[PDB]
RNA sequence: ACUGCAGGGGAGACUGGAAUUCCUGGUGUAGCGGUGGAAUGCGCAGAUAUCAGGAGGAACACCGGUGGCGAAGGCGGGUCUCUGGGCAGUAACUGACGCUGAGGAGCGAAAGCGUGGGGAGCGAACAGGAUUAGAUACCCUGGUAGUCCACGCCGUAAACGGUGGGUACUAGGUGUGGGUUUCCUUCCUUGGGAUCCGUGCCGUAGCUAACGCAUUAAGUACCCCGCCUGGGGAGUACGGCC
């Protein structure tokens, strides 16, 4: 069980009220194997600094695990087939 | 690499008296799991030269406790080496 | 028969030639006339004087497709870089902005060998 | 006379993008070391910390 | 994966041979087993239509399934992985949850014991079909088809793989083995992943008769023949053949493609 | 052994932006490129330029330094996984287990070589142009191997600090990188003093043919290994091993 903080930035076409219900079926792959969920902070609507695939505006999402290395190199792998993400980044929050 | 609540087994398995950490049997007992836990290391990625010289400084600084435990009561070398190995 | 108002002056200057071409902010190609466009031939076209020609004659066959203001946005480690600008103020434009778009790399491709002149 | 030895305790996030406007330029290019003060090992948090900025669309890369 | 002989013979100094490592259960299912038997290049009417075939070792077919269209949101679980005679591939049984025997062409990763979903709804995994609308930009595809229903035609060789690059309105640009950059349509289906045993291409198969076992059959020069039998024939001593390169027919070395062809529409750049 | 701390040490997988080139369209018209000066070349069949989209490869601007890390070779775009070494403090533990090391074994820039990939740019061989008495060169336009990746081989470099490894001692002055700790301690100054390990600069005794070295010795000493014995012939012949 390690620590991680997930970012990931959502495509805009997306409504701010199904932007819960749509990465909880993500983040049940991390429940089934024994790891938590703490803190699933939605930034909202926010203006990028350049332009990631024809698309000016971001949602940003913090995810916050504490999980098994193993779900998590499984958990991004399901982030990056999704139409709705643009970018994903995984990183540790401990020493 | 064998964090602090996992070499306390081998020395309670190995060492002679609960708090010897130091012993030829204590230190020979370690570095055995930790070269034995290096070659999964070097079985996947064959070419990660700059660990594979770090096994070798691990085996040669056990040859040289095996040595010394075979001069000064060789009743504990022949006790040693049927618990882990050798040759 | 294509008439804008305002538009985007692009300078491009090395060490052997100029070229002012005008566009529209959409970045169309108005009038683009060159340092061999005016009548020069060799080491003559890399001259300061050769550059304040080819901003004059870019300039005057743009104001005939009605600019009137243009923004300026020179590249190139040249030296009619400087003159270039002075040149376009001296034929009716107004200069606006002047920016800075040489392209910088970021250690990628690999340059050239030396001249060992 | 770096910010960071002194103020004790203050994380360097790459999510605090407030905190990186400044220790960049106005061109979008890191500081250096002898102009913001920092020393070794928070030039080089700073550094990460802008440099993973840039690739979550946080900070540009170049600008103008 | 692929092991070289020792020179014990003449006709074995620089052989070579597959390993055969990932093959299983060396017989094949009953139930999926047709009859087969060599033509000899001969057509209906015949004659030999095809030179250079001929011979080799008996063969039966197994069928194996380019269609899977069925079997939407049915699970299968990789039973074997077996030989096949008939192509350079390997091929995999397939068990479904619901009783039925099935072959693929096995992917590069494909081992026993694995799950393999189909439809629309399933992952992105080694194994698993999908149409195209459903696979996303840059993945390497295998088994594609040309038409909708039409089964599989493209990227069934070994080591072959197509690069999806894009989708537009109704059509997916394709890159196919070839370089040849091509546009079929996104209601097509295509399996995930690169084929296996793709390794087989530096195989160096001993001696002569070696190809005679695998239906091929020797080849003469065409300078060697008599003018009555070839272009190139004749000549007193030996010759590069009196004039350009030709076919045994007459023909001029030259594109053969139809120049009006009616997928002229569908291709997008030809091959380099 | 325990607790801390710094780092481009290595390996794998995924991945980010600027730029070069090409492709497909938009606008636009006669030049562009190149040099000391030109020419070959590209273009007028729509080039260079300017805008938009798409394909691909390779190297990672700023941070970056006088700096870090590694046994040397060498090492930097980001992230996750696995992994080696080092330093300081506590003094818990073993009780001379140490140093060096003929033969030997491993690692080992670049070029090269084998099989299969990839190939943007650069570029031996190559070709044309110019220069010239000539120009098999310098300079210019092109351009193949190779440079890149995977798995093997080669085992050489001004592989250099032209300085083998360990230890003990012998004035200091002054920068910088990693620790721990005492005094005005909350006068905050992240200044001063003490000590341990790196890394530079200047300097005394001492050494040196001189230049110079000088607590990181080329000083004063002891233990072990390699190597030299005038310059060519020559790191060549023959033999042997790879
Ligand atoms: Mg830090
Ligand atoms: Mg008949
Ligand atoms: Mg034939
Ligand atoms: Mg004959
Ligand atoms: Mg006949
Ligand atoms: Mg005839
Ligand atoms: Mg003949
Ligand atoms: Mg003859
Ligand atoms: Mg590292
Ligand atoms: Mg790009
Ligand atoms: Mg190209
Ligand atoms: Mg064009
Ligand atoms: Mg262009
Ligand atoms: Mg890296
Ligand atoms: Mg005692
Ligand atoms: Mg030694
Ligand atoms: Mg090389
Ligand atoms: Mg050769
Ligand atoms: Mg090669
Ligand atoms: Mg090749
Ligand atoms: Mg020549
Ligand atoms: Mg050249
Ligand atoms: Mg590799
Ligand atoms: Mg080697
Ligand atoms: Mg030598
Ligand atoms: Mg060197
Ligand atoms: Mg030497
Ligand atoms: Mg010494
Ligand atoms: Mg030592
Ligand atoms: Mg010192
Ligand atoms: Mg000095
Ligand atoms: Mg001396
Ligand atoms: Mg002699
Ligand atoms: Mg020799
Ligand atoms: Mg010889
Ligand atoms: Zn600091």
């Amino acid at each position: 069980m390690r620590p991680y903080e997930i970012m990931v930035i959502l495509d805009p076409t997306l409504d701010e009220r199904t932007v819960a219900p749509s990465l909880e079926t993500f983040l049940n792959v991390v429940r089934k194997d024994g790891g938590k969920v703490e803190k699933v902070d939605i930034w909202g609507k926010r203006r990028l600094a350049y332009e990631i695939a024809k698309h000016a505006e971001g949602i940003y999402v913090v995810i916050d695990v504490k999980a098994a290395p193993a779900t998590v190199s499984e958990l991004d792998r399901q982030l990056s087939l999704n139409e709705s993400v643009l970018r994903t980044k995984v990183m540790r929050t401990d020493k | 690499a064998l964090t602090a609540e996992q070499k306390k087994e081998i020395l309670r398995s190995y060492g002679l008296h609960e708090t010897d950490t130091g012993s030829p049997e204590a230190q020979i007992a370690l570095l055995t799991k930790r070269i034995a836990d290096l070659t999964e290391h070097l079985k996947v990625h064959k070419h990660d030269h700059h660990s594979r010289r770090g096994l070798l400084l691990l085996v040669g600084r056990r040859r040289r406790l095996i040595k010394y435990i075979s001069q000064i009561d060789v009743e504990r070398y022949r006790s040693l080496i049927e618990r882990l190995g050798l040759r | 028969k294509k008439n804008v108002p305002h538009g985007a002056a692009h300078i491009k200057s090395t060490f052997n030639n100029t070229i002012v071409t005008i566009t529209d902010p959409q970045g169309n190609v108005i009038a683009w006339a060159s340092s061999g466009h005016v009548g020069f031939k060799g080491s003559r076209k890399s001259t300061p004087f050769a550059a304040q020609l080819a901003a004059e004659n870019a300039a005057r066959k743009a104001q005939d497709h009605g600019v009137r203001k243009v923004d300026v946005f020179v590249k190139g480690p040249g030296s009619g870089r400087e003159t270039a600008i002075r040149s376009l103020q001296a034929a009716g434009l107004e200069v606006g902005a002047i920016s800075d778009v040489t392209p910088q790399p970021h250690n990628g491709v690999r340059p050239p060998k030396r001249r060992r002149v | 006379k770096c910010v960071f030895c002194a103020k004790k305790d203050q994380a360097i996030d790459y999510k605090d993008t407030a905190l990186l406007r400044t220790y960049i330029s106005e061109r979008g290019k890191i500081r250096a070391r002898r102009v913001t003060g920092n020393c070794v090992q928070h030039q080089r948090d700073i550094a990460l910390a802008v440099k993973n900025a840039r690739e979550v669309a946080l900070l540009p890369f170049t600008s103008s | 994966a692929i092991r070289k002989y020792k020179p014990t013979t003449p006709g074995r100094r620089g052989a070579s041979v597959s390993d055969f490592a990932e093959i299983t259960r060396s017989t094949p299912e009953k139930s999926l087993v047709r009859p087969l038997h060599g033509r000899g290049g001969r057509n209906a009417h015949g004659r030999i239509t095809t030179r250079h075939k001929g011979g080799g070792h008996k063969r039966a077919y197994r069928m194996i399934d380019f269609r899977r269209n069925d079997k939407d949101g049915v699970n299968a679980k990789v039973a074997h992985i077996e030989y096949d005679p008939n192509r350079t591939a390997r091929i995999a049984l397939l068990h479904y949850l619901d009783g039925e025997k099935r072959y693929i062409i096995a992917p590069n990763g494909l081992s026993q014991g694995d799950v393999v979903e189909s439809g629309a709804n399933a992952d992105i995994k080694p194994g698993n079909n999908l149409p195209l609308r459903n696979i996303p930009a840059g993945t390497l595809i295998h088994a594609v088809e040309l038409r909708p229903g039409g089964g599989a035609k493209l990227a069934r060789s070994a080591g072959s793989s197509i690069q999806l690059l894009g989708k537009e309105a109704s059509y997916a640009s394709l890159r196919m083995p070839s370089g040849e950059i091509r546009r079929v349509d996104v209601r097509c289906r295509a399996t995930v992943g690169e084929v296996g045993n793709a390794e087989q291409a530096n195989i160096n198969w001993g001696k002569a008769g070696r190809m005679r076992w695998k239906g091929k059959r020797p080849s003469v020069r065409g300078v060697v023949m008599n003018p009555v039998d070839h272009p190139h024939g004749g000549g007193e001593g030996k010759t590069s053949g009196g004039r350009h390169p030709v076919s045994p027919w007459g023909k001029p070395e030259g594109r053969t493609r139809n120049a009006n062809k009616s997928s002229n529409k569908f291709i997008v750049r030809r091959r380099r």
